[PDB]
RNA sequence: UAAGUGAUCUAGAAAG
RNA sequence: CAGCUUUACAGAUCAAUGGCGGAGGGAGGUCAACAUCAAGAACUGUGGGCGCCUAUAGAACUUAUAACGAACAUGGUUCUUGCCUUUUACCAGAACCAUCCGGGUGUUGUCUCCAUAGAAACAGGUAAAGCUGUAUUUUUU
């Protein structure tokens, strides 16, 4: 139904977290995460006031908007990481320089 | 200048269903943009998710740009409201 | 910064304009296979078939070649050809290795001959050199079948081995080989005498392997 | 076309008689919508070309019946131009002078060609045939990359 | 004659 | 119901002077190219007076619980923190910086959809729109 499908989509968009891992892979998703589950909380406090509890609330704008917004940092951030992957598999890196900066190999 | 051809959406299609069982030396070059294509999927994807249709539209219509060799496929327009409108 | 291309007379085309599109790295130079602009040129804008640079114009300069024709810049002759003719008055060895072609390539000394042709002194000197320098039926009786077939053709399959020096002509008609008698080194059907020896031998030699 | 979902009335007066004619075109579409398993790059091509054919059709169709025949109401026009059926530059091109036979738009897109210039299939046969005597060789181009499209021009 | 209102960190994946 | 200024009007002599004049589009595209948008509350020229005063002027946009966004991501660098003990991947604050998703404004250029006139005022009318008016001591009885 319309409303199942708009319930999914919110279920989606505050469960990215359990839904599919991103947060293993860039562990800032983290506050996207969060901020997500926040704004559950308030939507569905302040959806279920005289109703109930249980599943069917919609509303998934707001946790929209934040992905949306997660996505816009990535957006640079993937194209830098992607980008230079498929530059290495085409033309792959002639000779890197290490840094002494480390804590390893300083001494 | 002049502006873009607006394509045929079946063009498009066809398009992406030309390279589903793509393992000739024709389209070698596909492969390599489809490769190349990585680089702007994350772009692609925000411009998708930031389209999705809103719970009081059965399904939107959206401009598309795509790469005739299919291998990346941008929703083009981006979506803007009359905020009380929106709101409402 | 980046020098210009070479590309030959006869490579380039007949006419007074031609539009070309260069290729920054485009392609691996064939000789050196190392980066290099390919430019690549369509000759006459509707005839067919593009003409893309193939070496670095680098390699080009070292042999002194077209870009396209692989051919002498001057006397448009095959590396080869030029280089041992200029032997013949030392050729150029290309070191076909994956590293030490490269480093070949990258020389400047302009590797055997390139410089003779380079110069009009030199190049010219050579030509003058050069030029005092140069001022069914079996058959029996070495020569290629290409030009049999042509002496064939003229008169009006074609077996002919080498080590037997025997050709089986067989023209499957009766027409073609009397017209074929009549028109006209020994041919019968299907110094005599040292001829007929010979090619005993030859047979001998055929038949020991 | 679009899909319908409640946004547009349905259709206006004279659609259940043109309805058929271009119904079959959707057969079409959709025979040429899927793998037809080319193996070969120009096969791959023809088929892209036969689609972009038809694409034309169905709008030259449309166009022909709402200004050359004029036989269908201008309410009815518009809403088809709202819809997918019809293409609308392609028609406005069709409208205007020099464009009236054209394959597709991007035929005309200037700024999309290597040498800085409109598809050949624009030249009108006479022309580069005329070239071609000239030269000596042979009618020279069949039909280009975009669409297929053996002299497009207006003559 | 007057107690008892509210402040609530976190949060996993790889390689080693 | 008077007066003057403008349109809509004949037929003028058409000087006189004005004003509309090298008199020729409009509406728009999830269309471009360029310019320009954080600075002494901050703008740009113009001459003149001689890098600064004095007149001219122009000025679109963004800003006072300060900003192009009633919107909010991510990087990089140091410093300090936290989980920790290897790093990435992270905690959270700071300072510089960048990237990004966007936004205007202006000018062109295009794309689309609708359209087509090269001359009218004066003497004053006809009709309609803008404003003013309603003699006995200081204005004109
Ligand atoms: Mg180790
Ligand atoms: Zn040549
Ligand atoms: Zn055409
Ligand atoms: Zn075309
Ligand atoms: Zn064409």
């Amino acid at each position: 139904d319309a409303f199942q499908l708009a319930d999914g989509i919110h279920y989606i968009l505050n469960h990215i977290g359990q839904l599919t891992g991103i947060y293993r892979y860039k562990y800032k998703v983290m506050h996207q995460i969060r901020a997500c589950k926040d704004l559950k909380h308030i939507i569905y406090y302040k959806f279920n006031k005289n109703l109930g509890k249980g599943p069917g609330c919609g509303f998934w704008q707001p946790a929209w908007r934040v992905w949306l917004n997660f996505l816009r940092g990535t957006i640079p951030l993937l194209e830098r990481y992607i980008g230079n992957l498929i530059t290495r598999q085409f033309e792959g890196r002639s000779n890197e320089i290490v840094k002494t900066t480390t804590k390893q190999r300083l001494d | 200048y002049t502006p873009k051809a607006e394509m045929p959406p079946e063009h498009l299609r066809k398009i992406i269903n030309t390279h589903s069982d793509m393992a000739s030396k024709m389209y070698n070059t596909d492969k390599k943009a489809f490769l190349g294509a990585l680089k702007y999927l994350p772009h692609a994807i925000l411009k998708l998710l930031e389209n999705m249709p809103h719970p009081w539209e059965q399904a939107k219509e959206v401009k598309v740009l795509y790469h005739t060799s299919g291998a990346i496929t941008f929703v083009n327009e981006t979506p803007r409201v009359i905020e009380p409108v929106y709101t409402a | 910064n980046e020098p210009p291309p070479n590309i030959c007379e006869q490579c380039l085309g007949d006419e007074a304009n031609i539009r070309m599109t260069k290729i920054p790295q485009g392609s691996e130079c064939k000789i050196c296979t190392l980066p290099f602009t390919l430019y690549h040129f369509k000759t006459s804008k509707r005839s067919n078939n593009i003409i893309k640079t193939l070496i670095c114009v680098r390699c080009a300069t070292q042999r002194n070649i077209c870009q396209c024709c692989m051919l002498d810049s001057r006397w448009h002759i095959p590396i080869q050809l030029r280089d041992h003719l200029i032997s013949l008055v030392v050729m150029t060895e290309e070191a076909k290795n994956d590293m030490m072609k490269r480093f070949l390539s990258l020389k400047n000394v302009k590797l055997g001959g390139a410089q003779i042709t380079s110069d009009p002194s030199e190049a010219d000197n050579i030509v003058d050199k050069l030029k005092n320098i140069l001022l069914s039926f079996f058959l029996y009786n070495s020569i290629p079948e290409w030009k049999i077939t042509d002496t064939v053709s003229q008169l009006l399959s074609l077996i002919v081995n080498h080590k037997a020096k025997c050709g089986g002509l067989r023209f499957q008609s009766s027409e073609l080989g009397e017209r074929f008698v009549s028109k006209i080194f020994i041919i019968p059907w299907s110094t005599a005498e040292n001829i007929k020896l010979s090619l005993s031998l030859n047979k001998l030699i055929q038949l020991e392997l | 076309p679009r899909i319908k979902t409640r946004r547009s009335k349905p259709a206006p007066d004279g659609f259940e008689k043109i309805k058929p004619t271009l119904t079959d075109f959707e057969i079409q579409l959709r025979d040429a919508q899927k793998d037809k398993s080319s193996k070969l790059a120009a096969k791959s091509n023809e088929q892209l070309w036969e689609i972009m054919q038809l694409h034309h059709q169905r709008s030259r169709y449309i166009y022909t019946l709402y200004y050359k025949r004029k036989a269908i109401s201008k309410d009815l026009y518009d809403w088809l131009i709202k819809e997918k059926y019809a293409d609308k530059l392609l028609i406005a091109k069709w409208r205007k002078t020099g464009y009236e036979k054209l394959c597709c738009l991007r035929c005309i897109q200037k700024n999309e060609t290597n040498n800085g210039s409109t598809c050949i299939c624009r030249v009108p046969r006479a022309q580069l045939e005329e070239e071609a005597r000239k030269k000596g060789t042979q009618v020279s181009f069949h039909q280009c990359v975009h669409c297929g499209c053996r002299g497009c021009a207006s003559t």
